[PDB]
């Protein structure tokens, strides 16, 4: 039971073949949105390459295989998995015509080999420095962000991207790892994105308008309950006598009573006046009669936040987690700047924003709770890996296929080695580069060859990486525009493509395994 | 496919192709429906009734499909239902008719981005000479006549038979409690369906109507809030039985006797508390009737799902399970409570006099619950059209009179662009047409004599058609004359959700 | 979840249809074609109009359930011209099917079934006749008439006049409703067919002879009726029990013991006042031991039915006990009798204070006569009752439905384009109806149904076809007298169940 030699190659080229079509229209803007009911049957908007693999039901190995290489291309860039599968195809396509005519695989891998030290050194010729500049880190923030919505809905993720790296910049990471925490809020439109320089708390009191602004807040998080109501318990179950469990009810009641006391014994020791506030976050409830007198005082006390919203503050604020209350210090507690509450939508956000020390913005995403609002936060998401690149390289580069028509043309007129054996696998690898602006032509509505004749031409008179203008898809300067690509695209389609390629290539047998 | 991976129901020919024949079925629906109209579709559901509709929203929920491209616009119909009322009908329709149109483009040689390109476009100059076709607006919202046009569209896209009477009847009994203008409440306003009686002797009562009937004494005071119990009565005590008839004869003494007690300080609870209405849900034994008497609370002997429900969003109540006796923590807005007899059937009224959080009902009698299940869909989303949240709603004219305007300014625009993008614009105008095709099918003549008649006379911003003989031959009704008007805001999100929904579709491939 | 839509799909509803209106076809009459209706319950079944049975099938189509609910609500309101209501929608209907493939489709159909059914309606009322309760005649040889419409059909000689003066007497008196549900007729065996009997009251069929039942007493001057949905015998009180041994005493004490708890049942309400003791549960043997020697009456097994009558006229009230219970729970007469006739025993109960039953009694002593009898009775009963309420009175026969489509035929004129199409259809269904009473008198349909026309155009008479003759000839003459109101009825019902068919024509189904 075994596919062997030709019949081994046969099976990978013709999945590679059919995957291509697919995640075409997902490539840049032109590129189409996609959905699934084909994954489990509920609805799903989605329009990034990686994650579409994941979500539908993958059984082929070839299909398999690009979606495991794809995972490690996805977290760093999030970008340029769009891109993966096309170049995979293409390179594929490409050995098939000579091995048909009659060649061997091996000589294919040793000029695929050559190709690839080649073009990367190509790569850093190439590059164009840029700034760290806000304008230069709004052109990698669009045209990321336009891969993966619209134009429209894009262009308002744009702003929210781009001020959150600005104070990444000020922790002094060269990284981000923080300021990723997305918020979704409850809305009848999505043409709003908002900011919100610290966090946010997905409830807020359950009795409003405690005091929903505070000029000066004093943040304890906590998340002991200071509600357990009157359930009759023990060590958390039934006993076989009502009397014992009883006694526990009492000593619990009144634990939870002196934990209140101390939030009123807090406010003197850390304010003194009411002319400060005091936040409480509780994770857990807090009784209806224990908020009336806390807020009087001048005390805004949250209940049901989450343990997410709890690790956040201790970050961004400066804050405690503590299992007690007690009479602490302001020197212990964080403290935020400015606090408001911003009703919008059947559910109220309150805002703790303006921090001091902070490592955590909150990028905050209006939306109707449609798989539309899904569908944003997949794009912010890797809008924000995408100007992660941009901090760790120097040097972005115009995009829209204008830096592979570049490299292409680079490998086709000279051996880079200086063998006939590498050619073999040269041409190969400079033509499965070509696909992707070609297809960006395609998928608008112009003539694929009229572009790359163009295109490179253009190349070779002036010396700038001229690109595709996407809307009429005919060449213009991709420079100028904004469609521009990092270091790390360029870079992580070319090494997966190799290694994914040269696996598959050199099979000779696929025998089945239990 | 080549793949035993990848999977996919859509995408190849089954998108272009399978999706848009799909979008077409369901909006088969709606080339029935929107304005004059006598069709009626039934559907059943194992309801226990029969349940007869010429809404979006109920067609469309029942009705499954398998495909995303189908599946999603249900959304945008419901979103533009939670918005506005009527024109639920004209999203889908919409949507579905731009689609057909958009296959015929692929055909040819066109693209798909750039379609959908043209549509974002055409939207946008569309809503722009929208607020250039009203024609007239409300400024009075106490003054029933600038009301009931509004209304009256609704009303008509159900049946053209119930117009008139039901039209008056909503802003008789008010929806202009609030000032709708910044606030509006349609949670506090239910239709509330009384079996027996005629349909034009369906009648105006303010604040909550329950159907139930009252029991012992009734109350007429201020102090009445509002308790409510799913079950407070089930006998305090179970049985068990061990002769199989009781468990036996000194006990059962005793368990009436504790039943007695039990329910005395229960209702006695009630008493003390400030609950001198209590609504009960569970059964009203002789021992608790004979309690409630004493104390003075007015008592619903029964209660049903539909009955609960209304309480708990209207009062900011719970319904609790008891036979241990509890106190006021459901509280209540309505100060009085009177006792009044609509359908010759005991109903319980409540009643407070405020703008905000201030309750109405629009209440129904009807020969059977059938009928009074259309009716309230034409009662519902006229309640739904009133809010915008305005006195002055910019009416545009009703009907489907706008529908041929746009398309004719739309058409010519198209020109004026060059490139791809312009065949899309003048795909938009004649999707806008299949309003007027509707109408025309129902009406009994063909779409060819309709559209063109209506750009006969050009600019006009009144024309469009009934079910008529007048709506036949010379195909030339006046629904701005008619006080067939509708809201701008209506209008405005039924076209936006539309277009944002069509091009969604368009994309997929998966 | 199924989907079904289409011009084919419309066509579906209206086939349904016919199925139904085919099952109800003919009925007017006693003539037609029948088949017995068996359940898988282990119940045979008949009724004496053919809506009955319709009722209870359960049909598939939601369309179709339509025309089962009209029924229902005709039923209710008139209790008669149910099977017509069927008749003339899927009819109408029927010459609709083949238009609809044409161009009839369209939802105009809504509006020309409204302007052919409003017309028709007054033109009915119009033309009846108003006529008062002393006019010129007595209320009762008003009523006699029109009695006599329902009993000349089937099959009872000439004591149909004689009954039909006998047969109204009960309905003037108790009148307040359309329903002859406060009325019946109860079939006695034996005695003479050649005089019949008017009680005022309640009776009861038979009550079982029981041990010293003729020692019992039999008349009463002021008979204290107990009603009692419970029993005494051996099995609702035993009579049978264990006992410890030692001595004979214990034996003798044992059936002693519960022979007293059996006694203290009818003591009780005896002392309240009781002597008449009335239950539709068995009595036994040991049971009547105790009433026998008493000399106080005791009567078991009589209908459920009849006993729940007898609460409403002598204004006794139900008991579940019949220990330690007032005497306001009990009701009285001024007569009680038992007199046996035929081979069943017969109780009349009559003298009653406030008379809210009152009951023709028909002794014929067959069963051959009296289904008839009674049949055509329950019918008499029918048009009596509602010429009280409705005062306007037209002639029957489907003479007025002949006058409504020549009418009709006019209006289609000046009435213009696809309505005109949709009211030809409309005159052709309002023949049906009077086609099967063709069949059932005994002619050929078609040639008949031409013959009224030319009286309808020669004159607007009345003419029209009876089955209470077996004729043809003026309806109005031949003292065939139904009301305005029952003809009302069954058009607007007819049209309103219409309308909703052949407009749905997209069905969703869920199986779910």
């Amino acid at each position: 039971e075994v596919a062997r030699a030709q019949a081994a190659l046969a099976v990978n080229i013709s999945a590679a073949r059919g995957l291509q079509d697919v995640l075409r229209t997902n490539l840049g803007p032109k590129g189409t949105m996609k959905m699934l009911v084909s994954g489990a049957g509920d609805i799903k908007l989605t329009k990034d390459g990686n994650v579409l693999l994941h979500e539908m039901q993958i059984q082929h190995p070839t299909a398999s295989l690009i979606a495991k290489v794809a995972t490690a291309q996805d977290d760093i860039t999030g970008d340029g998995t769009t891109s993966n599968v096309l170049i995979i195809g293409e390179l594929l396509k490409q050995a098939d015509l000579y091995i048909s005519e009659g060649l061997h695989p091996r000589i294919i891998t040793e000029g695929f080999e050559a190709a690839k030290e080649k073009a990367l050194q190509f790569l850093e010729e190439v590059k164009v420095s840029r700034e760290m500049d806000r304008e230069t880190l709004i052109d990698v923030a669009r045209t990321s962000l336009r891969t993966k919505v619209h134009a429209e809905l894009a262009d308002v993720l744009t702003e929210a991207v781009v001020d959150s790296i600005l104070a990444i910049k000020k922790q002094d990471e060269p990284i981000d790892l923080f300021m990723i925490e997305i918020m979704e809020m409850k809305h009848k439109s999505e043409t709003d994105t908002s900011l919100i320089r610290g966090l946010v708390l997905d409830h807020g009191a359950r009795h409003p308008d405690m005091k929903k602004r505070v000029e000066d807040a004093y943040i304890l998080t906590c998340n002991v309950s200071l509600e357990y109501e009157k359930t009759e318990v023990n060590s958390g179950f039934f006993y076989k006598s009502a009397e014992e469990r009883e006694k526990l009810v009492k000593a619990e009641r009144k634990f939870i009573e002196d934990r209140v006391k101390k939030i009123i014994e807090l406010k003197r020791k850390v304010c003194g006046d009411s002319d400060k506030g005091f936040v409480v976050i509780n994770q857990k409830g807090i009784d209806p009669f224990s908020l009336d007198a806390l807020s009087k005082e001048g005390i805004v006390a949250l209940r049901r936040a989450k343990r997410r919203n709890m690790e956040r503050l201790t970050l961004a604020c400066g804050g405690v987690a503590l299992n007690s209350f007690d009479d602490l210090s302001p020197d212990c507690l964080g403290h935020a700047g400015l606090v408001y509450e911003y009703t919008l939508g059947e559910e109220k956000f309150t805002f703790i924003e303006k921090c001091n020390n902070p490592r955590s913005v909150t990028l905050l995403i209006k939306g109707p709770n449609k798989h539309t609002l899904t569908q944003i936060k997949d794009a912010v998401r890797d809008g924000l890996r995408a100007v992660k690149n941009a901090i760790d390289d120097g040097c972005v580069v115009p995009g829209a296929g204008a830096v592979e028509v570049a490299m292409a043309e680079a490998l086709i007129k000279h051996k880079p080695s200086v063998k006939g054996r590498a050619q073999l696998g040269v041409q190969a690898f400079a033509d499965a580069l070509l696909i992707i602006p070609k297809v960006l032509a395609q998928n608008s509505g112009f003539d694929l060859q009229e572009t790359l004749v163009k295109i490179q031409a253009e190349h070779s008179e002036s010396g700038q990486l001229v690109g595709v203008d996407l809307n009429t898809g005919e060449p213009m300067v991709a420079a100028e525009v904004g469609v521009w690509d990092n270091y790390c695209v360029k870079k992580q389609l070319l090494h997966s493509c190799t290694v994914i390629a040269t696996n598959i290539l050199l099979v000779d047998e696929i025998m089945r395994a239990g | 496919m080549l793949k035993e991976g990848a999977k996919h129901f859509s995408g190849l020919e089954e998108a272009v192709y399978r999706n848009i024949q799909a979008c077409k079925e369901l909006a088969q629906t709606t080339r029935t429906a929107y304005g004059p109209n006598g069709m009626n579709k039934m559907v059943i559901n194992h309801l226990e009734k029969l349940f007869v509709t010429n809404d979006a929203a109920t067609i469309l929920r029942e009705l499954e499909v398998q495909h995303p491209a189908a599946k999603m616009i249900v959304m945008a119909s419901h979103m533009q239902e939670q918005e506005v009322g009527d024109g639920t009908n004209f999203v889908l329709v919409f949507a579905g008719a731009l689609l057909e149109l958009a296959e015929e483009l692929l055909r040819i040689g066109l693209s798909v981005s750039e379609v959908i390109e043209g549509y974002e476009i055409a939207c946008r100059k569309a809503h722009e000479i929208l607020p250039n076709l009203v024609c007239c607006s409300a400024k009075n919202l106490r003054d029933i006549d600038e009301v009931s046009s509004l209304l009256r569209t609704s009303i008509m896209s159900k049946q053209y038979g119930n117009e008139v009477f039901l039209a008056k009847l909503i802003a008789q009994a008010c929806v202009s409690i609030f000032p709708d203008s910044g606030h509006f409440n349609v949670d506090n306003i239910r239709v509330c369906k009384i079996l027996g009686s005629g349909i034009s002797s369906s009648s105006v009562l303010h604040g909550m109507v329950f159907k139930k009937e009252t029991e012992g004494d009734v109350t007429s005071v201020k102090d009445a809030k509002i308790a409510v119990y799913s079950c407070p009565f089930d006998g305090m005590i179970t049985e068990t039985k061990g002769t199989v008839l009781i468990k036996t004869a000194e006990e059962l003494m005793n368990f009436s006797k504790g039943e007695e007690n039990l329910m005395d300080a229960q209702v006695k609870a009630i008493a003390d508390t400030g609950a001198n209405v209590v609504v009960t849900g569970g059964k009203v034994a002789d021992m608790a009737l004979h309690y409630a008497n004493k104390y003075n609370i007015m008592l619903v002997r029964l209660n049903s799902k539909w009955d609960l429900r209304r309480l708990c969003k209207t009062v900011g109540a719970t319904a609790l399970p008891r036979l241990t006796p509890p106190v006021l923590e459901e509280m209540g807005h309505c100060d009085s409570v009177y006792l009044s007899e609509v359908g010759d059937t005991q109903v319980v009224v409540f009643k407070h006099e405020k703008e905000d959080g201030a309750i109405s009902t629009i209440v129904l009698r009807g020969s059977t619950d059938n009928l009074m299940d259309d009716i309230e869909r034409a009662v519902d989303d006229g309640v739904n059209t009133f809010k915008v949240l305005t006195r002055d709603k910019r009416l545009v004219p009703g009907g489907g009179a706008t529908e041929i305007e746009l398309a004719k300014q739309i058409t010519s625009y198209g020109e004026t662009c060059p490139g791809l993008e312009q065949y899309a614009i003048k795909k938009f105008a004649e999707a806008f047409e299949a309003i007027p095709r509707a109408l025309a099918e129902n009406s009994g003549v063909k779409a060819n004599e309709v559209i063109s008649k209506l750009y006969a006379v050009h600019q006009e911003g009144n024309k469009n058609v009934g079910l008529d003989i007048e709506a036949e031959v010379p195909a030339v009704k006046d629904m701005l004359e008619a006080g067939i008007l509708d809201t701008y805001l209506g209008k405005y999100w039924a076209i936006k959700l539309a277009t944002n929904a069509a091009v969604t579709v368009l994309r997929v491939d998966q | 979840t199924d989907s079904s839509q289409g011009i084919p799909q419309l066509v579906s509803n209206i086939s349904a249809c016919q199925v139904i209106a085919e099952a109800v076809r003919t009925t007017l009459g006693p003539r037609g074609m029948d088949k017995l209706i068996v359940d898988g319950r282990g119940k045979a079944t008949i009724s004496n109009d053919g809506a009955t049975i319709l009722k209870l099938l359960d049909v598939v189509h939601p369309a179709a359930k339509t025309l089962v609910d009209i029924a229902k609500s005709q039923d209710a309101e008139v209790g008669d011209g149910t099977t017509s209501v069927t008749l003339l929608a899927a009819e109408f209907l029927k010459q609709v099917k083949p238009y609809v493939e044409e161009g009839l489709h369209p939802q105009i159909i809504i509006r020309a079934f409204r302007t052919a059914t409003q017309l028709a309606v007054n033109k009915i009322k119009e033309i009846a006749v108003t006529v008062k309760k002393a006019d010129k005649v007595e209320q009762r040889k008003l009523l006699e008439k029109c009695a006599m419409t329902a009993l000349s059909s089937k099959l009872i000689s000439q004591q149909k006049a004689f009954f039909a003066k006998m047969v109204v007497d009960a309905v003037m008196m108790l009148d307040d409703l359309l329903q002859l549900k406060m009325i019946g007729i109860k079939k006695v065996q034996g005695g003479a067919l050649e005089d019949s009997q008017l009680v005022a009251g309640v009776a009861f069929k038979k009550t079982f002879s029981y041990a010293g039942f003729e020692m019992q007493p039999k008349k009463y001057h002021n008979p204290k009726i107990a009603l009692l949905n419970v029993e005494l015998e051996l099995k609702a009180e035993k009579d049978n029990a264990e006992i410890r041994v030692h001595t004979v005493e214990d034996y003798q004490a044992i059936v002693d013991a519960e022979w007293n708890i059996l006694y203290d049942k009818l003591e009780k309400i005896h002392h309240s006042g009781a002597k008449v003791v009335l239950s539709k549960l068995p009595i036994g043997d040991v049971a009547t031991q105790y009433f026998a020697d008493r000399d106080m009456f005791c009567a078991g097994r009589v209908p459920e039915e009849d006993l729940k009558r007898t609460m409403m006229a002598c204004g006794g009230s139900i008991q579940t006990s019949v220990n330690a219970l007032s005497a306001d729970v009990l009701g009285r007469c001024q007569v009680f009798e038992e007199t046996q006739i035929g081979g069943e025993r017969y109780n009349f109960f009559t003298g009653c204070p406030k008379a809210k039953t009152c009951t023709f009694i028909l002794r014929g002593g067959a069963e051959q006569f009296m289904e008839e009898t009674e049949r055509s009775l329950h019918d008499a009963i029918m048009i009596v009752r509602r010429a009280i309420k409705n005062d306007s009175v037209v002639a029957g026969g489907g003479a007025i439905e002949m006058e409504l489509s020549k009418y009709l035929r006019d209006y289609s004129r000046t009435i213009p384009g696809k309505q005109q199409l949709l009211i030809g259809a409309y005159a052709k269904a309002l023949e049906i109806i009077p086609r099967q009473l063709c069949d059932n008198a005994g002619f050929d349909a078609t040639n008949i149904l031409n013959k009224l026309r030319a009286r309808h155009a020669q004159g607007g008479t009345w003419y029209g076809v009876d089955i209470n003759n077996e004729d043809i000839a003026d309806n109005f003459e031949a003292f065939v007298w139904e009301p305005a109101m029952v003809r009302i009825n069954a058009l607007t019902a007819a049209s309103e169940a219409a309308c909703l068919i052949v407009s749905v024509d997209e069905t969703i189904k869920n199986p779910r």
